[PDB]
RNA sequence: UAUACCUCUGCU
RNA sequence: AGUAGUAACAAGAGGG
C-alpha cells in the first residue's frame, strides 16, 4: 500500500547463524541502559545486573 | 580480534570483542559497535514516541509488586549449592536456606527486590558456608552386616569459588 | 468521624490528660476500667515529661564487576551509564 | 501473603474459629481446643 | 523513645508493636513516634479488653484471674495487634 | 581371585 | 557380535 506501481518488492528468507555465540551482553547492558535513560537509577542498575553477571558469565 | 583482560575478582580471561576492529569478510563476527546500537535503540525510541516510559513503568510497578514466590515457577534452574540442575522451587529453597545460615535474610519481607538484594551482598562474604551430604557406612548387627546411610559435612568456599558458583552456567546436549 | 461515616463503626477517644469523649456520650465500658486507662494514660504523660522511598545499589564487588563488564575505551560503569 | 510464623498464623485462627463456631454458632469443647491451643503454644 | 518504650511497656506489647510497625519500612529507631504510638494504641487495646467476660445469663461482668474456662466468654475480642490477614 | 546368591534402581 | 554415530549402550550401585 505504501509502494507506487513503478516498484519492486522482493522478500528474503532470512536466517541468522551463529545467532547467540555473537550475542554480547555489553551490548545488552548498553541497551538496558539506553532504554531505561531517564529512569530512577535503581531501576536502571537492578535491570543492569543481568547483562553484567552475563559479561562475566563461566560455563560448567 | 578482541581485547584480553584477567577479571580481578574471578581470574578469568575474558575477552571482549565490542568496539572492537571492524571485520573484512562475510565470515561471522561479533564486532558490534556500541554507539550503531545506540543509533538503533534511539531511533527505536524515535518511531515509538513514549514507548519505553510505558514499558519501564510497567516493569517498575512489576518489580515494586512481585513477590518472591514468582520465582518458583519456571524451567530448571542451576543450583550452585549441589552444583546439579534442580527443580526452580528446590534450587532457591536451597539459596534461601544457604542464605539465612549465614548472615543474608532481607528475602525473609517476602518480596523479590528483597531476594534479589541479598544476591549482591553475598559476593562480599568471602566464606560461604554450605552443608555437603556424603555416604557413611555403620555397622549393624541381627537377632552382623553393614549398613549405609547418608551424613552432612559443613564446608565454607572462598570468594573465588562462590563468585564463580554465582557465574556458573550449566550445560547439556539438546535433544 | 468524618472518614467514618456511613458505616456504624463505635468510636472511643481518648487523651493523655484526662477528658475523654465516645460516641454519643454512651459508654459501654464500665467507670472503673475506663478510669484506669485514664490513669494509665495520665502516667504516660507524667512519665514522658519526667524522662517514601525505594532503592537498590551496588555493593563493592559488584560494582568492580560492574566497571569490568562494559565496552573497551571506557573505565567506569557510571562513565558508561553517563555516556 | 503473609510475614508470619506458619503456626502463629494458625493458632490466631484456631482461636477465632473455635469462638465463633460456639458464640454464635459447647463451651466445653471450646475450652477443649483453646487449652490445646495454649497447650501447644507453650511448647517454645 | 526506644528506651522509654521498651522500658514503660511489657515484651508482648513489644513484640507486637515491632512485628505490626513491621511493614512500611520504618523501624522504632528513626520513627519512634509512631512505634510508642502504637504500642499506647496496643495498651488502651488491651486494657479495654482484658478482664471482662459475659455470663450464661447474658450479664456482663468483670474477674481478676482472667483464664475463661467453660462459664464465661470474652466480652470484646481483640482485632488490633493480630496479622492483617 | 573365582563361583554362586541377596538387596536398591529403569528420566534423577 | 550388534545397536549405534562426533559418544555412548552392550546393566548400574551395594552386601568390600
Amino acid at each position: 500500500a505504501k509502494s507506487t506501481d513503478e516498484e519492486l518488492s522482493y522478500t528474503i528468507t532470512g536466517d541468522n547463524t551463529k545467532w547467540n555465540e555473537n550475542q554480547n551482553p555489553r551490548i545488552f547492558l548498553a541497551m538496558v541502559l539506553r532504554i531505561t535513560a531517564g529512569q530512577p537509577e535503581w531501576f536502571r542498575d537492578l535491570l543492569a545486573v543481568a547483562p553484567i553477571m552475563f559479561s562475566n558469565k563461566v560455563a560448567r | 580480534r578482541g581485547i584480553w583482560k584477567t577479571n580481578s575478582e574471578t581470574g578469568a580471561q575474558q575477552l571482549n570483542p565490542i568496539d572492537g576492529p571492524l571485520p573484512e569478510d562475510n565470515e561471522p563476527s561479533g564486532y558490534a559497535q556500541t554507539d550503531c546500537v545506540l543509533e538503533l535503540i534511539e531511533g527505536l525510541d524515535r518511531s515509538h514516541p513514549g514507548l519505553f516510559e510505558t514499558a519501564c513503568q510497567e516493569t517498575i510497578d512489576a518489580i515494586q509488586q512481585t513477590r518472591v514466590d514468582k520465582l518458583t515457577q519456571g524451567r530448571q534452574t542451576y543450583d550452585w549449592t549441589l552444583n546439579r540442575n534442580q527443580p526452580a522451587a528446590t534450587a532457591l529453597a536451597n539459596t534461601i536456606e544457604v542464605f539465612r545460615k549465614n548472615g543474608y535474610k532481607l528475602n525473609e519481607s517476602g518480596r523479590l527486590i528483597d531476594f534479589l538484594k541479598d544476591v549482591l551482598l553475598s559476593f562480599e562474604n568471602d566464606s560461604m558456608e554450605v552443608t555437603t551430604h556424603f555416604q557413611k557406612k555403620k555397622r549393624i548387627r541381627d537377632n552382623m552386616i553393614t549398613q549405609r546411610t547418608i551424613g552432612k559435612k559443613r564446608v565454607k568456599l572462598t570468594k573465588k569459588n562462590y563468585l564463580i558458583r554465582a557465574l556458573t552456567l550449566n550445560t547439556m546436549t539438546k535433544d | 468521624a468524618s472518614k467514618l461515616k456511613g458505616e456504624n463503626v463505635y468510636i472511643h477517644i481518648f487523651s493523655f490528660d484526662g477528658e475523654e469523649m465516645a460516641t454519643d456520650d454512651e459508654y459501654i465500658l464500665d467507670e472503673e476500667s475506663r478510669a484506669r486507662i485514664k490513669t494509665r494514660l495520665f502516667v504516660l504523660r507524667q512519665e514522658l515529661a519526667t524522662a517514601l522511598e525505594e532503592e537498590f545499589s551496588y555493593p563493592p564487588t559488584f560494582q568492580r564487576l560492574a566497571n569490568q563488564s562494559l565496552p573497551p575505551s571506557f573505565k567506569d560503569y557510571h562513565q558508561f551509564k553517563a555516556y | 501473603i503473609g510475614m508470619a510464623s506458619m503456626l502463629d498464623a494458625m493458632l490466631s485462627r484456631a482461636r477465632i474459629d473455635a469462638r465463633i463456631d460456639l458464640e454464635s454458632g459447647s463451651s466445653q469443647d471450646f475450652s477443649e481446643i483453646t487449652n490445646t491451643c495454649k497447650a501447644i503454644e507453650a511448647l517454645k | 523513645m526506644e528506651n522509654f518504650v521498651r522500658t514503660n511497656f511489657n515484651p508482648m506489647i513489644l513484640e507486637r508493636a515491632e512485628k505490626t510497625m513491621k511493614e512500611y519500612g520504618e523501624n522504632p529507631q528513626n520513627e519512634g513516634n509512631k512505634f510508642a504510638a502504637i504500642s499506647t494504641h496496643m495498651e488502651v487495646c488491651f486494657m479495654y479488653s482484658d478482664f471482662h467476660f459475659i455470663d450464661l445469663e447474658g450479664n456482663t461482668i468483670v474477674k481478676e484471674n482472667d483464664d475463661d474456662n467453660a462459664m464465661l466468654k470474652h466480652r470484646f475480642e481483640i482485632i488490633e495487634g493480630q496479622e492483617r490477614n
